[PDB]
């Protein structure tokens, strides 16, 4: 893993100080915010990073594709079979229990995972857990109340909604993970390695242009501790 | 002309990342 | 009505403008041949 | 009633709530669903209404005792818009007077 270098970078124009100068903390509060954003930002690539190209282009990976290598892409680079990339004998995908029969509801398809991706005396850890965005968590509990179900199944399918479990496993949220997909793992087993030393934080106040600018090169390394205990699907056409 | 609008700041609040 | 909140703002008219910003800041360039280009993402936009 | 559009008023809700609102606020305790009485009365029709077993019609009672729609407490307030359901947290409704 070679904790490479991150460029996050920071303007505020003279102008937009100046028209904003009536509110006191304005620049403080800017600051802030793009701390907790440089934070998120962090986590975004640990997800979207599929390569860290020389050039980042803004508009071509607004997600932040080409950056690093987030922890998705290490699978699938390190161990590709922990990548379900397909189901079975779908088309180049991973359907659900609508079209036919592979792999029925989600449940089934994180229960596989544990069960014949993960390493077995991880399957069976109780800290095992499955990380997954917003789309394919709510849309797994929606068909609990969207088929009509009777009141005792409507207090089941509310208790259900509570519990975050996707099959058996805990689940968490987690902004701006790859849509269609899935990755269960202990949260233990993630890592950042940034290289000590490596907070190249200035602070510039470049009148040159006419901006207060702001660098930190973050030397960093997206890293699975163990590929025993990380599993994934992509391409979980969740079909509605 | 028209009556000065008057302003407030509110910062808009990011994704919660705990994660 | 008693849930609902009571503000006496002294002007007829206002806004109150959120202070976000643009979306993911942090990226990477190889400053062999380039330059770190920064870029501002801090955006705002008021409700009136 | 056709097809599968949302399902019953719950499935609606929810994904209202989990779609719509915020995803950091998706999750506040106080997200309250505001909708008219008329509405809730609709939607809690159909437990009483198609002939369901015994243990099934002392379950439909628990439910109609919990207001909660969706998974959300709704709150029936009147002259509300007929065929509507806001949501949000009961202090986003500001009067500045």
């Amino acid at each position: 893993y070679r904790c490479e270098q991150t460029n996050s970078d920071t303007h505020i124009t003279y102008q937009k100080l100046d028209a904003w100068a009536k509110f006191a903390d304005f620049q403080t509060r800017i600051r802030d915010a793009i701390i907790k954003r440089q934070a998120l930002d962090r986590i975004m690539i640990g997800f979207n990073g599929v390569s860290r190209a020389a050039t980042s282009d803004r508009v071509a990976n607004p997600m932040l594709q080409d950056v690093n290598k987030g922890w998705l892409q290490n699978l699938r680079e390190q161990a590709p079979q922990r990548v379900m990339k397909e189901g079975k004998a779908a088309a180049g995908k991973i359907t659900v229990g609508g079209a036919g029969a592979d792999y029925g509801n989600l449940d089934a398809l994180v229960y596989d995972i544990t069960n014949h991706l993960v390493e077995p005396w991880y399957a069976e850890d109780p800290d095992l857990v499955v990380v997954c965005g917003r789309n394919l968590l709510s849309d797994k509990y929606f068909p609990l109340v969207n088929r009509d179900r009777d009141p005792v199944q409507q207090i089941a399918a509310d208790l259900i909604i509570s519990q975050k479990r996707i099959g058996n496993l805990p689940a968490i949220r987690v902004p701006y993970f790859p849509a269609n997909g899935l990755l269960v793992t202990r949260l233990d087993n993630l890592s950042i390695y940034y290289q000590e030393g490596g907070r190249r934080r200035t602070i510039l106040d470049n009148a040159k242009r006419d901006r207060i600018e702001n660098y930190e090169s973050s030397n960093d390394a997206y890293v699975i501790e163990d590929l025993a205990c990380a599993a994934m699907a992509e391409n979980i056409a969740l079909a509605a | 002309v028209a009556p000065s609008v008057q302003q407030k700041l509110e910062t808009k609040v990011q994704e919660s990342s705990d994660f | 009505l008693k849930s609902i909140n009571f503000y006496g703002v002294p002007e007829q008219e206002g806004e109150k403008i959120g202070l976000g910003v643009s979306g993911p800041v942090a990226s990477t360039t190889d400053t062999t041949q380039q330059d770190r280009e920064t870029s501002d993402i801090s955006t705002m936009d008021g409700r009136r």
